[PDB]
């Protein structure tokens, strides 16, 4: 419940003893505000979605004019906070004006009064329905049940450089593996396997283009990207640890908390924080296996997502190094 | 040398249907309630073309035409179906003015998908004699043709099309003047949609597909005995 | 209505001759309307046809059958707020229906 409209109105130019009604569902269509806001409610520019600003709050708002001889003009507004997102709530508001163009040109609401009356009860269940869960879907007509989705419009994604690494941060067993594109159930088998440029060759055997854009779009929704996991440091070793050596870094680097060069200083300056905050590695072997190829649960989340919980060691973690 | 029918002739029926525009008129406004078949060959040119020899086959269907349908099939696996088309509008020209109605009709009668006439997307729909009142089908046939001539009489003339199946499996009437095929096989009797008109071959006596669905409305309101116009049909066949 | 050899009649009677865009090509009482006329990249207003030029039939006179499948994504929304189904019929068909109108052709 980010968002939160509080009112949604209706007008209409009268005929020439009746100004402007309005149909109005509860803030308040007030004097003062629609007189300052009257220039707004009639425009040579017609079929364009334009909201204000003013003191108590924001009209988002749409006009139409339709048969013209004594020339009809209608708007629909929707009218909510000052300083809320609402860039959710604008193909709402320009959608609904479609459908009563609709409406009007199949069965002329506008025109008789008691379907006048019939259109504010819609405005209240909009008004429900809308903070309730952000869908609608409507009946009014045996021809309109007229349907509404507050889509999320996250920001615009990065780039997805041909050497860096995916991470789920999310699991891959919370969806339906038979709900996915093609090639994404081609490539999320291997997304464990870290480096790009292998997984390509190693299962997908797809366009790097293809799988670039493809690895975009779960960055875009569910998936974090980082750099690659050559083993830089190897003295951090030393240390005594029980069993929580290769998450870590991995953990720490998905969190955005490092100059990218790790050396040989990063890992035990800040493994004396997770060793307070609680066979061989083989480790001249994974080296070969990294250009192109054609206690009983490790704590290693656990203990990060509990001190999560906290804030003192995110300070001095994202605070870096 | 003949025509097999395995050699995909290109073929079509042509009708003529006795007409008379004195019931076609009302009810389209505000009022409202020797063998029989026999082949010809002929030359289908009227130019000074000497390019081209042009020929095709004429099959009547009808050597009597007593008051009741007639038909005339065309096969051609031949000339150029342009020329045939202005000699079939040519006799179309002479058969309304100083005559009757000649329109191309759908040759397709009732007929189920997986047969050689037909489509996959034909209904046959259904219309039920809901009668509510020795040998009864043959006296209920004479009784059913007594029904639709009476349409006859008040709006909508009849005429058994005889068509050119051996052994002549269902009776199916063809309205006059309009678009309305009909069969008699429960109790009632079934109905299609003729869609060969197509708003050219059109006069002043047919057309106006709200004519059709007006029928069908009138139709299905004398056929489910509406207000008691089945029964005094009765009594007025009773009193003689 | 116009068999295939009545086309290869009018390509053996267009062997050697000129057009220019919108003539009305007539042949025997078969009848078409000259139109987009190309040379390799560009349009031209006129020009000849010597029996090397390929010439291209077609209809606004078509029998077309339009097949729309429903499955359970009709109901579904997408991006940009929409059912499916509404995108199909209201979007696609307004536009298809309008061109029908515009380049006048009667299916």
């Amino acid at each position: 419940s980010g968002c939160r409209i509080e009112c949604i109105f209706f007008s209409e130019f009268h005929p020439t003893l009746g100004p402007k009604i309005t149909y109005q569902v509860p803030l308040f269509d007030t004097v003062q505000v629609y007189i300052i806001t009257k220039p707004e409610l009639q425009n040579k520019l017609i079929t364009v979605t334009a909201m204000e600003k003013k003191l108590i709050g924001c009209p988002v708002c749409i006009e139409h004019k339709k048969y013209s001889r004594n020339a009809l003009l209608f708007n629909l507004g929707f009218v909510c906070d000052a300083q809320a997102k609402t860039c959710a709530l604008e193909p709402i508001v320009k959608k609904l004006a479609g459908y009563l163009t609709t409406l009007e040109l199949e069965s002329s609401f506008v025109s008789m009064e008691e379907s006048k009356q019939k259109l504010v009860p819609i405005m209240t269940i909009l008004l429900e329905e809308l903070n309730a869960s952000g869908r609608c879907t409507l009946p009014i007509d045996e021809s309109n049940t007229i349907h509404l989705k507050v889509i999320e419009q996250r920001p615009d994604p990065p780039v997805a450089q041909e050497y860096d690494v995916p991470v789920f941060t999310k699991d891959k067993e919370d969806f339906f593996n038979s709900q996915w594109d093609l090639t994404t159930q081609q490539i999320l088998p291997y997304i464990d396997g870290f480096r790009h440029i292998q997984k390509i060759s190693a299962e997908a055997d797809v366009e790097l283009n293809l799988v670039r854009i493809a690895i975009q779009n779960l960055l875009y929704y569910g998936v974090v990207t980082l750099v690659s996991i050559l083993q830089y440091s190897n003295v951090y070793c030393p240390t005594p640890k029980v069993q929580d050596l290769v998450d870590d870094k991995s953990l720490q680097e998905a969190c955005l908390s490092y100059v990218t060069k790790q050396g040989h200083k990063r890992a035990s300056l800040r493994d004396v924080f997770q060793l307070y905050c609680s066979q061989f590695g083989l480790m001249k072997n994974l080296i070969r296996r990294l250009q192109k190829y054609p206690y009983t649960g490790c704590h290693s989340y656990d203990e990060i997502c509990c001190k999560t919980g906290m804030s003192y060691h995110e300070l001095d973690e994202r605070l870096e190094n | 040398d003949d025509f097999a029918s395995f050699q995909r002739k290109w073929f079509e029926v042509a009708f003529v249907a006795e007409e008379l525009v004195h019931s076609e008129i009302p009810a389209f406004l505000l009022p409202w309630l020797v063998p029989e078949q026999r082949t010809v060959t002929l030359d289908v040119d009227v130019n000074n073309r000497t390019d081209r020899l042009e020929w095709c086959s004429c099959y009547y269907h009808g050597n009597f035409s007593l008051n009741a349908a007639f038909e005339i099939k065309l096969h051609w696996m031949a000339v150029t179906a342009a020329v045939l088309f202005e000699m079939v509008q040519g006799w179309h020209r002479k058969a309304t003015s100083c005559g009757f109605l000649l329109v191309p009709v759908l040759e397709g009668p009732f007929a189920l998908p997986s047969y050689l006439y037909g489509d996959p997307l034909r209904a046959q729909l259904f219309i039920p004699l809901n009668i509510s009142c020795e040998t009864y089908w043959d006296r209920m046939h004479l009784f059913q043709e007594a029904i639709a001539h009476r349409f006859g009489f008040v709006q909508d003339k009849y005429s058994a099309s005889a068509f050119n199946f051996p052994a002549e499996n269902k009776p199916q009437y063809i309205h006059v003047t309009g678009t309305v095929f009909l069969q008699l096989p429960r109790v009632g009797y079934n109905w299609a949609y003729n869609t060969m008109l197509t708003k050219t071959w059109r006069s002043s006596a047919t057309g106006d597909e709200k004519f059709a669905d007006r029928l069908l409305k009138d139709f299905t309101d004398f056929c489910i005995n509406r207000d008691n116009r089945l029964v005094t049909f009765w009594t007025s066949c009773l009193e003689k | 209505y116009i068999g295939r050899g009545d086309m290869w009649r009018l390509k053996k009677s267009l062997v050697s001759t000129c057009a220019y865009i919108t003539q009305k090509v007539e042949f025997a009482g078969i009848r078409a309307q000259a139109g987009e006329l190309w040379v390799k990249n560009e349009k031209v207003m006129c020009g000849y046809i010597s029996e090397d030029t390929r010439v291209v039939f077609r209809s606004t006179s078509a029998m077309v059958y339009i097949f729309i499948q429903m499955s359970c994504e009709m109901w579904d929304f997408d991006i940009y707020g929409d059912l499916y189904f509404e995108k199909a019929v209201n979007g696609f068909l307004a536009d298809l229906f309008t061109k029908w109108k515009e380049k006048n052709c009667s299916h």
